[PDB]
RNA sequence: UAAAGUUGCUGCAGUUAAAAAGCUCGUAGUUGGAUCUCUCUCGGCCGAAGCGUUUACUUUGAAAAAA
């Protein structure tokens, strides 16, 4: 179930058994990679890149075409985001909640939600520091969070 | 029922099941080629697309985002693949 | 969350056998589950089973000959020496005439009698009778 | 049937089933009766697969024929709809009928006057004839029941999927069971139609006849 | 064309290489065969009296070799009458490390070079024109395993005769019994 | 049920359910032993032979006696297919 | 001390008999999914032949007063 919610939803993606490039996809590996580079240069996260390639270019799974994952491709090319996308969005949400709390101090539910979001941020940051994606000196601050976003 | 054959379920039963609870999971979605009356190329659209897909050679909209399957515009022929 | 997928497999087999069903679906599958099932099948307790190969983790359909009184797991996997095997098999087995204690051993996953034959101990995985 | 050409269902039997409304189930379906239906109609009625109906009827006949004493088979009916059908089946086949009230303890209480020890039990409706079904579980008594789409299958060992609501259908099925039992024994042959038409088994509802007369 | 690492081509390998060279000398697909080469070739018996040709191909070339797979296979079958022919990529299996590991074996074993992955890829390309859409493993009471592969239904026509040649090849170079059935409906 | 010499030492050998292979206890009065008459292939008449199916009371209680007996009959060729 | 499975590791309880924190977060703790089958001394039968990342485990073999 959800880490910070009582819900236990089953909704997710179901990858098909076949790992081969679909017959309708005439795009080559280098064509898909160039598409990924162009989308990344627009400032799109790998999730957005995958969604756009799925919804418009017929790319069912970038991994099965290019043999590599979107973040791995962007890291190889060298234009990957400094801090990982999920951590970036968690920090963005925490900054938004703190900005809201600055003007609404009686919003105790917002305070509870901020506590939960910051706990998620700390768990993700600890994981990333374990894997050396983030420097060991990296620390999320309640006073200087809006500089990482 | 006791002796329910769990190895070879009916295709109707497998289509009834949740996509993840199937014997081997398979998506309920598909990729479909849309052809427009005023276009020379066929555009592949996800059945459950989240983006607003414009015409590959025009400004005509192809599909609209929706809670589930994308809503195709009226006037463009969509054919399912595989 | 789910730890000890072997525990889930054995409990599902137990509940299916109690319900009288002829087949049980076990997911996820694993190497330890397959070896335990092979140990159970070599003694005629379950019969033939099949591994449904997803591309993520296994599934298994186990045919159920109505012979299994009980298959269970021991958690944690206590380390068992040969001199201490009799005490375990006196606590866990209904008789000295039937029933097996499964141990994972440097020589493989196998029942306590064959562990005695190979003169070896290991870690107790479970039991079935 | 046993995949036997002689025991396969014939056209006249199918027309009798369709005229009687035998294939018409009900709005509700029991989860243990799903294997006996074909599909649900647009009016919410389940269609009963007549091939499975014939298979279960012949299985019940095979069960009844393997009882050396004809009186050892007891045929029950509590609803008046199947009472005449049960009486006629008992007269034709040699079974013992219980038409009307079934006194509890008829199988389990040996002091009662009506105490009996059947070797086989055939009931019309498992829901209406639930008491003989429950008492058959005290005396090792296997049971045959004419079950509808919504009929519970507890203590029912051979269920014959059929409309057990309409008088025509239940009378026809008791007539068919009698005919199959006699054919399987040897009395009456399979190469000529039975001289008894099924109307001898139908509940009459005397008001209809009296207003017609 | 043929280029064994042991530098000892055989009569059958040389014959296969010269047949491929001839196919270069007159065909409509010469341009692709210029770069392509093979590692080895073997003749095996699938069962009864029939035989199979197994052409081992360098892995990077395999995909390109699969582009012209159907045409070249048909040509080689025509040159070899009733002999079925199959293209297998030559993949090496690094042994599972134990507490005996030397300087070369210091580098961690790639997953693609494990026995499981290599056998799965061998099975995948052994049926190449047909795609594997399912797999089951049946464990018999004696403990033996039988693999049942479900191939694509729409490609059944040109691979059904190849069944029992696929199984023989797999049992030869892999050592596991395999059956090639087709799903009732995909 | 055997001893070292080889003689059988049990008082008796209880029946097993034909649907579950579990032992039918000596006080299972809800259990049945259905006798199903066998039929000559040509004439369709009771030929004196029968197939015997013992069903425990647990199966009859859960409503599975119907399907269990149907499966047993189908396996024996008494009940046809479809 | 056993009886005491009335201290419960084996092996107890926690709806109403005694009992689940008002509720969440959360560090330590505990527990965690599938997956990987030569020998830089060589001499015309003998030895400088390697905890070969490691540990836990298991099976050895030493060594370990008597009473």
């Amino acid at each position: 179930g959800r880490m910070h919610a009582p819900g236990k939803g089953l909704s997710q993606s179901a990858l098909p058994y076949r790992r081969s490039v679909p017959t309708w996809l005439k795009l080559t590996s280098d064509d898909v990679k160039e598409q990924i580079y162009k989308l990344a240069k627009k400032g799109l996260t790998p999730s957005q890149i995958g969604v756009i390639l799925r919804d418009s270019h017929g790319v069912a799974q970038v991994r099965f075409v290019t043999g590599n994952k979107i973040l791995r491709i962007l890291k190889s090319k060298g234009l990957a985001p400094d801090l990982p996308e999920d951590l970036y969005h968690l920090i963005k949400k925490a900054v938004a909640v703190r900005k809201h709390l600055e003007r609404n101090r009686k919003d105790k539910d917002a305070k509870f939600r901020l506590i939960l979001i910051e706990s998620r941020i700390h768990r993700l940051a600890r994981y990333y520091k374990t894997k050396r994606v983030l420097p060991p000196n990296w620390k999320y601050e309640s006073s200087t969070a809006s500089a990482l976003v | 029922p006791l002796a329910k054959d769990l190895l070879h379920p009916s295709p109707e039963e497998e289509k009834r099941k949740h996509k993840k609870k199937r014997l081997v999971q398979s998506p309920n979605s598909y990729f479909m080629d849309v052809k427009c009356p005023g276009c020379y190329k066929i555009t592949t659209v996800f059945s459950h697309a989240q983006t607003v897909v414009l015409c590959v050679g025009c400004s005509t909209v192809l599909c609209q985002p929706t809670g589930g399957k994308a809503r195709l515009t009226e006037g463009c022929s969509f054919r399912r693949k595989q | 969350v789910r730890m000890n997928v072997l525990a889930d497999a054995l409990k599902s087999i137990n509940n299916a056998e109690k319900r009288g069903k002829r087949q049980v679906l076990i997911r996820p599958c694993s190497k330890v589950i397959v070896r335990f099932l092979t140990v159970m099948m070599k003694h005629g307790y379950i019969g033939e089973f099949e591994i449904i190969d997803d591309h993520r983790a296994g599934k298994i359909v186990v045919n159920l000959t109505g012979r299994l009184n009980k298959c269970g797991v021991i958690s944690p996997r206590f380390d068992v020496q040969l001199k201490d095997l009799e005490k375990w098999q006196n606590n866990l087995l209904p008789s000295r005439q039937f029933g097996f204690i499964v141990l994972t051993t440097s020589a493989g996953i196998m029942d306590h009698e064959e562990a005695r034959r190979k003169h070896t101990g290991g870690k107790i995985l479970g039991f079935f009778f | 049937s046993g995949a036997l050409d002689v025991l396969q269902m014939k056209e006249e039997d199918v027309l009798k089933f369709l005229a009687a409304g035998t294939h018409l189930g009900g709005t509700n379906l029991d989860f243990q009766m799903e294997q006996y239906i074909y599909k649900r109609k647009s009016d919410g009625i389940y269609i009963i697969n007549l091939k499975r109906t014939w298979e279960k009827l012949l299985l019940a006949a095979r069960a009844i024929v393997a009882i050396e004493n004809p009186a050892d088979v007891s045929v029950i009916s509590s609803r008046n709809t199947g009472q005449r059908a049960v009486l006629k089946f008992a007269a034709a086949t040699g079974a013992t009928p219980i038409a009307g009230r079934f006194t509890p303890g008829t199988f389990t209480n040996q002091i009662q006057a009506a105490f009996r020890e059947p070797r086989l039990l055939v009931v019309t409706d498992p829901r209406a004839d639930h008491q003989p079904l429950t008492e058959a579980s005290y005396v090792n008594l296997p049971t045959i029941a004419l079950c509808n789409t919504d009929s519970p299958l507890r203590y029912v060992d051979i269920a014959i999927p059929c409309n057990n609501k309409g008088a025509h259908s239940v009378g026809l099925m008791w007539w068919m069971l009698a005919r199959e039992v006699l054919r399987m024994r040897g009395t009456i042959s399979r190469e000529h139609p039975w001289e008894v038409m099924p109307d001898l088994y139908f509940y009459r509802d005397p008001e209809e006849i009296e207003k017609e007369e | 064309i043929v280029k064994p690492n042991g530098e000892k081509p055989d009569e059958f390998e040389s014959g296969i290489s010269q047949a491929l060279l001839e196919l270069e000398m007159n065909s409509d697909l010469k341009a692709q065969l210029r770069e392509l080469n093979i590692t080895a070739a073997k003749e095996i018996e699938v069962g009864g009296g029939r035989k199979a040709i197994i052409i081992f191909v360098p892995v990077p070339q395999l995909k390109s070799f699969q582009k012209i797979q159907v045409r070249l296979v048909r040509e080689l079958e025509k040159k070899f009458s009733g002999k079925h022919v199959v293209f297998i990529a030559q993949r090496r299996i690094l042994p599972k490390p134990t507490r005996k590991s030397r300087t070369k074996n210091k580098q961690k074993r790639p997953r693609s070079r494990t026995l499981t992955a290599v056998h799965d890829a061998i099975l995948e390309d052994l049926v190449f024109p047909s795609e594997i859409v399912g797999k089951r493993i049946r464990v018999k009471l004696d403990g033996s395993r039988l693999i049942k592969v479900h191939l694509d239904k729409a490609q059944q026509n040109n691979v059904e005769h190849k069944v029992e040649t696929f199984s023989g090849v797999y049992k030869k170079l892999t050592g596991k019994d395999v059956n090639f059935e087709f799903p009732e409906f995909q | 049920m055997q001893n070292d010499a080889g003689e059988f030492v049990d008082l008796y050998v209880p029946r097993k359910c034909s649907a579950s292979n579990r032992i039918i206890g000596a006080k299972d009065h809800a259990s049945i032993q259905m006798n199903v008459a066998e039929v000559d292939k040509v004439t369709g008449r009771f030929n004196g032979q029968f197939k015997t199916y013992a069903i425990c009371g647990a199966i009859r209680r859960m409503g599975e006696s119907d399907d269990s007996i149907l499966r047993l009959a189908k396996a024996d060729g008494i009940v046809s297919k479809n």
